[PDB]
RNA sequence: UACCCGCAGAAGAAGCACCGGCUAACUCCGUGCCAGCAGCCGCGGUAAUACGGAGGGUGCAAGCGUUAAUCGGAAUUACUG
């Protein structure tokens, strides 16, 4: 129910930086980011129509750290909902609690955020929420609980975030360690490198 | 060479846990006079004693010539120890004798045999294959100081030989050829097909040991045959020109056949109450000869065919012995 | 037993297809 | 009982299928039309990315494969068509 193994390998496979490591040290130093993993790494076969879509799907899943069934469910939900589908899916993904935490900057990585969520450190409207997959709604304040405020990891994460680009759809305070989820994110506010249409197509297939 | 010798000697050691324990058991229960009172028991002990006796005399060489070799053989072979290295030649001979003994001694193994060679599918090619097979066996006989008596030979029309039945007599003939019996496969580019694509033909080799008044008929065609009708298998002879001799020859072959029919059937029945493919292959393209059974491959086909490989036979014999 | 066994199919004559031969033409190769 | 609070210590907790094409994923060794594979096309006859083993990889994941059984693809009973 989680991906436990090598993180950078996944990134290599994808062809991108998936942000699977904290971002203290640049990914190019830690691994051969260009070369895909394995004995036949340098070789680059031309990828089929089916393949590309699949790859894209994997990338997205990898980014947020989500397994297939759950992803499928999310997709279905998105489809059910009104308006654009890919966008909806993206929003849903964002909405997850761990992801939100990561964005805020209490996790260095999304994995870290997830762990924090699990380990009963994250209060959502002053009630401890333990589930990573928990959707965070608009105007939901979300904080480190007072026992988990002393942890040196959290402050490090925050610092890291401060170097990183800040999201517009949240508002977060470093001293109080509580952030407010202001509105569900627009597509433009997320990264353009992901192609949600491909994912939609894949699921239609 | 030394390594080989060692390997050979290791086999001999292989029969040390058999000989001692068995011997002990025999003296403990069989040697006794109150056990002896039953004949069967006595017979059993005698059989058991036979095993012991074999192990006694021949193991000495293995032990005595091994232990005495190393002190004098180590550094010098050419000067002063030219006797001492070819002193181990004697040991080798002894080892060989032991091995051969182990291989043989089994039922009917001394009495000469009459192998029939039967071709397979392919038609024209196949007959040639049969002929080739026959030739190899003839050469083997020649090699091993035997005398071959050619009984049945029958030419195939387009080429080669259809049927043959060749009887050799001498020193432990059957033993050697008893393994061969079965299908021999000829995997080679036909000389008859213009395409020269690789083909596969076959040959059965029936090999049997040599060992009523109104239910047999004898018919002349100077030729002769002895048709034992109740079983229903015929034999036909054409070796000598004199008729009586030919008839006699036919009679022995037929008798052998009768025995063969009996014994195998009996064995089957007993088994009931209680190889798949080709045995050998010969792959001339590839210059390559796998015996599928016993996992040995000879890389000079020509040598094998010209004169049948004693070494291969020995291996086969060993396997057969093990199975027995 | 020897005789019938020979007659049975497992011991049928085998012939091989050709790669540069006459009946060579492979419509699709082993590998893409 | 749910739920909460405390205790210790990375501790007790990852497999299954697949990697010729369709179909995401490739190399070496063994075998030598055998042994085996296989949904279809078809692999294997001595350099097998198609068998078996390895290493590497891919996909699913407390499951993963196989079979059975239905609809779908099949506009291949076509009312739509
Ligand atoms: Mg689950
Ligand atoms: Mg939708
Ligand atoms: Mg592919
Ligand atoms: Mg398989
Ligand atoms: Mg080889
Ligand atoms: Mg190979
Ligand atoms: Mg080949
Ligand atoms: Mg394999
Ligand atoms: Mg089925
Ligand atoms: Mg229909
Ligand atoms: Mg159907």
């Amino acid at each position: 129910a989680r991906y436990l193994g090598p993180k950078l390998k996944l990134s290599r496979r994808e062809g991108t930086d998936l942000f699977l490591k904290s971002g203290v040290r640049a990914i190019d130093t830690k691994c051969k980011i260009e070369q895909a993993p394995g004995q036949h790494g340098a070789r680059k076969p031309r990828l089929s129509d089916y393949g590309v879509q699949l790859r894209e799907k994997q990338k997205v899943r990898r980014i947020y750290g989500v397994l297939e069934r759950q992803f499928r469910n999310y997709y279905k939900e998105a489809a059910r909902l009104k308006g654009n589908t890919g966008e909806n899916l993206l929003a849903l993904l964002e909405g997850r609690l761990d992801n939100v935490v990561y964005r805020m900057g209490f996790g260095a990585t999304r994995a870290e955020a997830r762990q924090l969520v699990s380990h009963k450190a994250i209060m959502v409207n002053g009630r401890v929420v333990n589930i990573a997959s928990y959707q965070v709604s608009p105007n939901d304040v979300v904080s480190i609980r007072e026992k988990a405020k002393k942890q040196s990891r959290v402050k490090a994460a925050l610092e890291l975030a401060e170097q990183r680009e800040k999201p517009t759809w949240l508002e977060v305070d470093a001293g109080k360690m509580e952030g407010t989820f202001k509105r569900k994110p627009e597509r433009s506010d997320l990264s353009a490198d992901i192609n949600e249409h491909l994912i939609v197509e894949l699921y239609s297939k | 060479n030394a390594s080989r010798n060692a390997w050979k000697a290791s086999g001999g050691i292989f029969d040390i846990p058999q000989k001692e324990t068995r011997l002990k058991e025999l003296e403990r229960r069989l040697e006794d006079p109150s056990l002896w009172n039953d004949p069967e028991a006595a017979r059993k002990v005698s059989q058991e004693a036979a095993r012991l006796r074999r192990t006694v005399d021949t193991f000495r060489s293995l032990e005595s010539d091994l232990q005495g070799l190393l002190e004098l053989m180590e550094e010098l072979p050419a000067e002063e120890r030219e006797a001492l290295k070819p002193e181990l030649e004697e040991a080798a001979k002894k080892l060989d004798e032991l091995y051969h003994q182990t291989l043989l001694n089994f039922p009917h193994a001394e009495k000469n045999a009459i192998l029939t060679i039967q071709p397979g599918a392919g038609g024209t090619e196949a007959c040639d294959w049969a002929e080739m097979l026959l030739r190899m066996y003839t050469r083997f006989a020649e090699r091993q100081g035997f005398q071959v008596e050619v009984v049945d030979l029958t030419p195939g029309p387009e080429a080669g030989i259809d049927y043959a039945q060749i009887l050799v007599k001498g020193e432990n003939a059957y033993g050697l050829l008893s393994p061969e019996a079965g299908v021999h496969r000829l995997v080679r580019p036909s000389p008859f097909d213009a395409s020269g694509r690789r083909h596969t033909s076959f040959a059965g080799v029936e090999v049997i040991p040599e060992v009523k008044p109104e239910e047999l008929r004898i018919d002349v065609m100077s030729a002769v045959r002895v048709v034992h009708l109740p079983t229903g298998i015929t034999v036909t002879c054409q070796t000598t020109r004199s008729q009586i001799k030919n008839k006699e020859l036919a009679l022995k072959i037929l008798k052998a056949r009768l025995y063969e029919l009996e014994r195998k059937k009996r064995e089957e029945e007993l088994k009931a109450l209680r190889w798949g493919s080709q045995i050998r292959s010969y792959v001339l393209d590839k210059n390559y000869v796998k015996d599928h059974r016993t996992g040995l491959m000879r890389h000079d086909p020509e040598n094998v065919l010209d004169g049948d490989l004693m070494d291969l036979i020995w291996a086969g014999l060993e396997w057969k012995a093990g199975r027995r | 037993a020897i005789e019938a066994l020979l007659h049975d199919p497992l011991f049928r004559q085998r012939v091989e297809k050709n790669k540069k031969g006459k009946g060579s033409y492979m419509r699709k190769g082993k590998h893409g």
